[PDB]
């Protein structure tokens, strides 16, 4: 297959927080490599919206804050790879980060597929209660509501598998580093 | 044609003198039509292309002539058959007949040459054909030139000084025909003699192009300086001494030229207006800089000269500004490092010439995009322009440029500080800013956001490169430079305010190490406040309110973080406060107030004077509204005081534990749901239950007490039944009921 | 042109005419003369203007004819002349010379006149030319003026009979040659010939003019009222009709037409439908307004007659209706006495002749027109209202008059109501202005307050110019009026407010005689409530809310002041809920929880059981406000709830003095000097440790037994430190200091 | 001077609860006498608020506590004629009318003129330190909204001096009152 390489790509914060990706990373991201690209929103600048057009062959976006004009664009898309109901989000519309809770909106919502992008901005994952937990902390890398490592996946979604490679520029010096995961779905 | 019938004629006689040449012992026949066939040469009915055609094939046969010369004619001799046929009044034909001799003897013997060469030269005064005299020269030296002596001038007739004598005689007797080519005849035929000029230049250049491979750097200037320098000084023609030094630039190794270049400067500052002065600049400039950056202050000496040039000149402003580009690239090219005589042809030089031209606004003027060439050239050229950058009489020449040079100029400079990322600053690069931005919209949909959004945005970026201590002072520098008016700073101000903020941290590395960075923090909450007003101070803008809203939030949550957390609750106030004036959109508010929930939320550190007081207010925002669904939502996300949640609350208020308020936000979910039971919809009713079980699910496992099972269970088949009993169908219900009995397996 | 000869030749005939007639004896040559004058105009040439003018050119020369005549001829007679000229084949002369002769008869013989003019009118019957007839006729007519036999030749030769007779031939012939001049001289001349016609007309009304000088009533409605409406129905002629009709009625006195109208209304009913019978019958009602205005049912028998018109003839409705608005003007100058019977024909009956004429659309059909100017018509002519006001059913016409009308004349009766005090309303009175309402606002820029502001304020403030008892049930039909729907008594409510709260009281007022007034008093307290949460119910107010709560808190405060503590305690319950509820804005949430502190502020007699209570949950609310400044003030006027103040708090056991609990005001001024700690702002806070001072200073002064003069010392000193140390220069800086000397020169 | 007619009067209740001022005030206050109209505010309505700037060109509104729309207006407003500072408002600060609390704000104020609406239409006068104690009342005195006299003097302001002309409808009968009770500024 190799058709769907679903990167966890977000937090952009630009201008908001962020105005540009690590150069390595950025450049990581031209185009031909995917035909998936996966943005979710707050991006949040005109131009930030015109090099995504040019650079992602990809358009499937949730509904964010800090943006004005285009209030239009959708609150979430639903996707499927094999036969999956994929949900994607930040976090921001729960007052918590309760997976439980998440999962509920997510029956709200139909999707088996639950990842986002909240305010405390970790990497951490596991399943609790028969679904699983995506969340990546700041995919920009930038700096936390908390007390980041930019974190796109390599998420290799076709039939109920997922197998991620992260691609991470962390500083000793920075240091591009890849971690490998695999999670298959239970179905 | 005439040229094809004569070459035609030609071509049979090069054949019969083939015959003759190629089996020997028919000289006198051979002489005889090579003289009949320079016959139709002194003939000039061929036009000066036709001719040049023509000259050309007998030139090429000529070559076999000569060939035949060097194998047959050095046996004995060839006595003297010029004065034997003088007879007649005519020169042309005994001429080239004693020429072809001399071109035998010159092809057995180095010797003879000049006694010959001399006897042309001399009897050809009778020739008043300027054009035959060209040619037959043009021959001579073509021939010659594999004759003509060089580094073994020994002494016989025929030395370095005898061949160039020779090769400029020649040459400047032939420049005296290509001057009066273009005026020999009748008065009209100027634009076509113009075009012979032209045609017939390089078999003039091909005289230095022998001189090449010939005297070295003090016979050079010596032979040369006077000569030819003279014969330009008579002639005064443009395109002659334009090819001239063109093949004298490409001629000599320049260590000859440029050691006479100053003085050759100092000669030919003579130049006529009228006289493309600049091209011979230019292509002089080409040669030094090929020279230099090819990897006598030159400045001094040759700006001095050209300095005179266009004081001795009248230059407007294109033939003006083309030298002083190329000047600009030049001084680029010699004295990069010299920079302090870089930037006083940049003041003194150039922006005293920039006024001193009083030449109205101009960009058909081409000479503008020379300017701007001649501004960005060390940009364009360095690799370090901050170098540059140190210099105002570098930066300071920029008032000089008009509104559209100046956004011209403004896209180049962006993109310069676009490319690159700024490291450690003096407040210079501010001076350097303030110039750029009273240049950006100063002074009075932003198709290409030309380009100062982009730039704002990375302006505002490398600023953080800056440090702490300066970095509020320069934040000044920044946000009343953004004293321009109102229908920007929604294109800037969210970096702004993040600037401040993390400055608050950069700042707060040092409270431990400060108490002052209490009231430097304060400097701080007044400057934010300042930028904070400063776009308060635009009120008139859709959609940007909101936005200043929550950069107030964010501040706030920054104070929050900062510890120094004693005025952000003022923050927060106020913010509910720009709500109530920014109160228009309902799903606005709808995101704003969850956002205000979510900040809140994530506020944990103040007093209850704070911390309940907030917990009220916010209650009230929620219960101000005005449509049912989304309310709720927010309600229940509002629960935050008591009992289990969440697991960020890693919070010593109530020993490590969560505050999930439990029984009154309870009673106020429940006015919720009696206020939706008003609404009379399926689906709604149906998310109602939705969350209501989600939430009493979310208390029982978190240990919430009472939350019972009894009530859970009794609704939950309420829920089912009446959703079954009473309620139609739609794919929604039934996702539900899948929602729901998973929460059944959840209620563990 | 020839009409020019024809009077110069009449010139100079007058001018024999006097020469002869100048001459006597020759009187004889001057009839010839007038022969040959009347022959100049006896041809149809002259047109009737030029004949008219002609004629009475002749006319006052045969004046002087016949008084010359009368001096010479009269002495004895002409011996029966006039048969003799009876039967000569002549005809002319014959005519003009007896015409004369009979002049000279009836000026000498008395008593022959009538059998000259009779003779002379049957031989008139064998010509059946109607020009020379008429002209001829109108000659003898002028002679025979001054004598014709009539009532006053009493049995004699003449009587009523004779003046008949004449009169009548005259007037049939003049009618003749009258209508005839519709189709005098050329065809396509109608409308000059009609012209004409009128031109003539006055010489046909000279014998109703001479019918005017005449006998009274009762001979005349003997042997002439009978005659008249003989040809006042004979002529069956448009313009006949109409021309004679209005002259006879403009001519004869009301004496005549005491008992002789209704069967020439009948009469004149039944005639030409080409007539504008509208226009003269008005004319006749005019003629009965001169009766009426001036201070056997001809009200009813004239509607008949109006009726039978109705059908006889074909009547547009705006002619109805005109008519109408004629006819109730008439009516209400007759019977505003007992109008029953007028209302009657109009409402009962001729409205009910509208209601049957279904007009088509009508504001521009002048049909409309007569609508409102029949409407308005008796409610202008009305001086006192409950004359319309007795008039139930108009509310079916308010419904059978047209939309912009009924706006019309409902502002109009209303306001007419509304300029001075109106009176109690009976049930129908009740529901007819409660129709008049539901038309109005019900069904379906404030340049109108569309339309009801002072209506509706007048409107609720009559309803108290009602009686006392019954004011309650007025209260309730009017609520139920007040059902205009969700979007109508937005804010006009707060008057019903006003309404309840004074009957309130009022019916308070009556315990010494019926204790209902108790139980009636809780059933009002819960109609009322209703009404108040009705207006809450109106939750459809963006925020605008203050007034409900405003009304609620007026009457909970008199419940108490009834002393009704019982829903007192109740309802300000409920201004504390829907408070809560409708807490919103920082300086609106500020003065709303103002007017809840005065609610508490002005009772006096409440039960401690819920005071104390009140004065928790006052506290607890007020603590939940908002903003920092504002909130201490908040605090600083919350501590009244233990303070010896308000009216609620000023207990007859204090000894004349307030409740002072100034224990817990004391710690509530700690709380607030604890908050105004806080603030982060320097003045602001300064002026309000102030403010604290007085406070504390006035209960020294008003000896609060917890005011401890060591609190005094340590703010003042603390307060005049700062000052004195750090306060920065501002106005407000002196204010403080000058009220700060203020409370100094207090301090006692 | 009749150029200073600086009357307290009004405060009907209008129009929830009163109807309208009898035809002898409304020709009493017509146009043609008063150049400076001294506002009570709290009218209710609008077309009052207009025949009141057409008594004078010179007037000072001010919202009441029956006054909700026009929330842009502030309750208090000080004016001066000479040495004399007329600052007026509601009074809703007042939990009584304690001397005290009135002194005091009108400190704040820098006054020493008096003008409120308080909760009964009850005058009284006297003098307690350096300030005067005067209550604005209504036209006739309407019910009970102000700390019963008709309220209406002939006013003019000189220096320190207000020329109180005591005027009254009282019933016995509505009768217009000519008297006066004149205070002065002491300083």
């Amino acid at each position: 297959s190799m058709a769907f390489l679903i990167l966890v790509i977000g937090n952009l914060h630009i201008p908001d927080r962020a105005l540009d990706i690590p150069p390595k990373f950025k450049k990581l991201l031209s185009p031909g490599k995917i035909s998936q690209t996966l943005c979710l929103g707050n991006l949040t600048d005109r131009a930030t919206y015109d090099y995504l057009r040019s650079i992602s062959p990809d358009l499937k976006i949730v509904r964010g804050r800090m943006d004005v004009e285009a209030t239009s664009l959708p609150l979430m898309q639903v996707v499927t790879h094999g036969s999956l109901r994929i949900g994607f989000l930040e976090g921001f519309t729960l007052v918590s980060e309760e997976p439980d809770v998440l999962l509920a909106e997510a029956n709200k919502l139909d999707v088996d597929v639950l990842c986002w992008a909240g305010g405390s901005h970790r990497f951490e994952c596991f399943e609790y209660m028969d679904k699983f937990f995506v969340n990546p902390g700041s995919a920009t890398g930038a700096f936390t509501t908390d007390w980041v490592v930019p974190s796109f996946c390599l998420m290799d979604v076709q039939g109920i598998s997922l197998t991620l490679y992260v691609y991470q520029l962390r500083k000793d010096t920075e240091n591009v580093a890849v971690e490998k995961v695999t999670y298959t779905k239970p179905v | 044609r005439l040229l094809e019938d004569a070459l035609i004629a030609v071509r049979q006689q090069t054949a019969m003198m083939r015959k003759f040449l190629d089996t020997p012992g028919k000289l006198m026949d051979a002489l005889k039509c090579c003289s009949t066939l320079v016959s139709e040469l002194r003939t000039s009915s061929l036009s000066p292309k036709q001719y040049y055609e023509l000259y050309m094939a007998v030139f090429d046969a000529l070559r076999y002539l000569s060939a035949h010369l060097r194998e047959n004619h050095p046996v004995n001799h060839l006595a003297d058959l010029y004065e034997l046929v003088q007879y007649a009044g005519n020169i042309i034909p005994r001429l080239y007949l004693m020429i072809t001799v001399g071109t035998a003897y010159m092809s057995i013997d180095g010797a003879p040459v000049k006694e010959l060469m001399k006897d042309m030269m001399d009897m050809s005064r009778g020739v008043q054909h300027p054009v035959r005299g060209l040619f037959l020269r043009y021959y001579l030296s073509g021939q010659a030139r594999d004759y003509l002596p060089t580094g073994d001038s020994d002494g016989p007739e025929g030395n370095l000084q005898d061949s160039i004598n020779f090769i400029l005689t020649n040459f400047v007797e032939m420049n005296k025909l290509w001057v009066r080519l273009q005026h020999q005849g009748h008065s009209r035929e100027r634009d076509l003699r113009t075009q012979e000029r032209r045609e017939l230049q390089l078999l003039v250049g091909s005289n230095i192009v022998r001189l090449s491979q010939l005297v070295d750097l003090p016979t050079y200037r010596d032979s040369i300086l006077g000569p030819l320098l003279e014969q330009i000084v008579q002639c005064r023609d443009i395109l002659a001494q334009e090819y001239l030094l063109e093949v004298i630039t490409q001629v000599f190794p320049d260590e000859y030229h440029l050691h006479t270049l100053d003085q050759f400067l100092g000669a030919v500052s003579r130049l006529n207006p009228h006289v493309n002065v600049k091209a011979i600049v230019i292509g002089m400039m080409n040669r030094l800089s090929d020279y230099a950056e090819r990897e006598v202050p030159l400045y001094d000496i040759f700006f001095d000269q050209v300095q005179h040039l266009v004081q001795a000149q009248h230059l407007p402003i294109q033939d003006t500004i083309a030298l002083c580009c190329s000047l600009a690239n030049l001084s680029l090219n010699i004295y990069p490092e010299r920079l302090d005589y870089v930037d006083g042809i940049l003041a003194y030089a150039l922006a005293k010439v920039k006024e001193h031209a009083n030449s109205a606004d101009l960009h058909s003027q081409p000479a503008q995009q020379s300017l701007l060439s001649l501004l960005q050239s060390p940009l364009r050229r360095y690799v370090s322009i901050f170098t540059a950058l140190s210099l105002p009489t570098y930066v300071s020449l920029f008032q000089a440029q008009t509104y559209p040079t100046r956004r011209a100029i403004a896209g180049e400079i962006v993109r310069t500080l676009l490319k690159n990322q700024t490291l450690i600053s003096t407040p210079a690069h501010l001076e350097n800013v303030l110039e750029i931005l009273k240049v950006l919209i100063k002074e009075g949909e932003t198709d290409e956001t030309m380009e100062e959004q982009g730039w704002l945005a990375r302006l505002v970026h490398l600023i953080h490169s800056d440090d702490n201590d300066t970095q509020f002072r320069l934040l000044q520098m920044t946000r009343k430079a953004y004293a321009e008016g109102n229908e920007r700073i929604r294109t800037t101000t969210p970096p702004l305010i993040t600037a401040g903020l993390k400055l608050a941290r950069r700042f707060k590395a040092r409270e431990h190490y400060d108490d002052n960075w209490s009231s430097q923090s304060s400097s701080l909450f007044k400057f934010l406040h300042s930028a904070i007003s400063t776009l308060y101070t635009r009120v008139n803008g859709p959609g940007v309110a909101d936005l200043c809203l929550r950069l107030f939030c964010s501040c706030g949550q920054v104070a929050d973080m900062t510890e120094f957390e004693e005025v952000a609750y003022e923050f927060f106030a106020q913010a509910f406060t720009v709500y109530e004036e920014s109160i228009s959109d309902s799903k606005a508010q709808f995101q704003a107030v969850c956002v205000i929930a979510s900040a809140l939320h994530r506020t944990r550190n103040f007093g209850r004077e704070n911390y309940d007081t907030l917990i009220t207010k916010c209650a009230q925002h929620a219960s101000k509204l005005l449509r049912k669904p989304d309310q709720c939502r927010a309600v229940y996300l509002a629960s935050h005081l008591w009992w289990a949640t969440p697991i960020a609350a890693r919070g010593e208020t109530e020993d490590t534990e969560l505050y999930r308020d439990g029984k009154r936000v309870l009673e106020c979910l429940q006015r919720a749901l009696r206020v939706a039971d008003s609404c009379m919809e399926t689906a709604t009713s149906i998310e109602l239950f939705v969350e209501i079980l989600d939430r009493y699910v979310y208390y029982f496992d978190q240990r919430n007490e009472s939350v019972t099972t009894k009530y859970l269970n009794g609704l939950i088949e309420l829920i089912h039944s009446n959703l079954a009993g009473n309620q139609q169908d739609s794919a929604s219900v039934e996702a539900s009921r899948k929602h729901f009995i998973q929460t059944l397996e959840m209620i563990q």
